[PDB]
């Protein structure tokens, strides 16, 4: 909600005409099964599962590239050698 | 007597104050000649023609293929290493 300090000028609290339901967290009560967080709802840790999915992509990838580079790819001195650093076709040496 | 009909603040202003700016420009600007404080686009003293006169742009002589010229009567290299000899990729004109 933020901190005590920041408030409003004039002090007012809607008469909302809406029906809809009430969320369940926002008439929930602490409860042995839940002693923090009751007031928030529950969500998916898309993290826990994201995180080493996305690493393992990202080093197969790297990994791969970079033997591919250097064995797919004429011998030189860097990679950016092994991509632009032959002579100039139709230089037979 | 007659001039003083002319005689006026804003015609004494323009006197003594333009005046004094005539002596100022004619007497400095021989100075700003010499030292070269002129914009060059406006004019060009005569030491400038003199150094520009001298400078050419057709030499093609002194190339060579070391960083040290260490003495003797044989000199740096002066002929392209074969092996360096149509290794440029250079655009087809
Ligand atoms: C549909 C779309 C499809 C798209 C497809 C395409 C997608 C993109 C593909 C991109 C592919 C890119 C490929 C190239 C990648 C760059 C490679 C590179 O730069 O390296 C070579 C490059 C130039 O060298 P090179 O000539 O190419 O390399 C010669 C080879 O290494 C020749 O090998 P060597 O014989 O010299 O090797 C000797 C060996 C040394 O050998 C040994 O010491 C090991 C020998 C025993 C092996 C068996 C294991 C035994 C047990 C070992 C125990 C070790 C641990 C012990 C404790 C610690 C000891 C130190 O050293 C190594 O292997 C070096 C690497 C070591 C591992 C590093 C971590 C991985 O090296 C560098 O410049 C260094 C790296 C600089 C860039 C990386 C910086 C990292 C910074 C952190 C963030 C990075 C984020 C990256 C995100 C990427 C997202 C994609
Ligand atoms: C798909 C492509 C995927 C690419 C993925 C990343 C690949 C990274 C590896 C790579 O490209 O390595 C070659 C790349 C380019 O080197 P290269 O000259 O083509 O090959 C080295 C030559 O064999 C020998 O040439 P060098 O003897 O002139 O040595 C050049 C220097 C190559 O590295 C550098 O020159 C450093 C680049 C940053 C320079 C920052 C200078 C800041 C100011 C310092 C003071 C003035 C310096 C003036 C120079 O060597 C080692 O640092 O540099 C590296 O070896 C590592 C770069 C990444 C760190």
């Amino acid at each position: 909600r933020g901190s005590v300090f920041q408030m409003p000028s004039t002090p007012v609290y809607p008469l909302t005409t809406t029906k809809k339901v009430a969320p369940p967290t926002a008439l929930a009560k602490r409860t042995p099964e839940q002693p923090f967080g009751w007031g928030s709802p529950v969500r998916e840790d898309r993290a826990w599962r994201v995180v080493p999915r996305n690493f393992i992509i990202l080093v197969i990838v790297y990994l791969s590239g970079w033997a591919a580079i250097k064995t797919m790819l004429p011998r030189g001195g860097s990679i950016l050698g092994q991509i632009y650093g032959g002579p100039p076709k139709g230089r037979l040496i | 007597g007659s001039i003083e009909q002319f005689i006026n603040l804003r015609t004494a202003r323009m006197f003594i104050y333009g005046g004094v700016s005539a002596v100022f420009l004619y007497k400095a600007t021989p100075v700003m000649y010499r030292w070269e404080m002129l914009p060059t686009f406006l004019v060009k003293t005569e030491a400038y023609k003199a150094r520009e006169a001298m400078i050419a742009f057709d030499n093609m002589k002194g190339i060579v293929y070391g960083p040290y010229d260490k003495g003797g009567l044989e000199g740096p290299p002066t002929k392209i290493p074969e092996t360096s000899v149509g290794m440029m990729k250079v655009d087809p004109m």
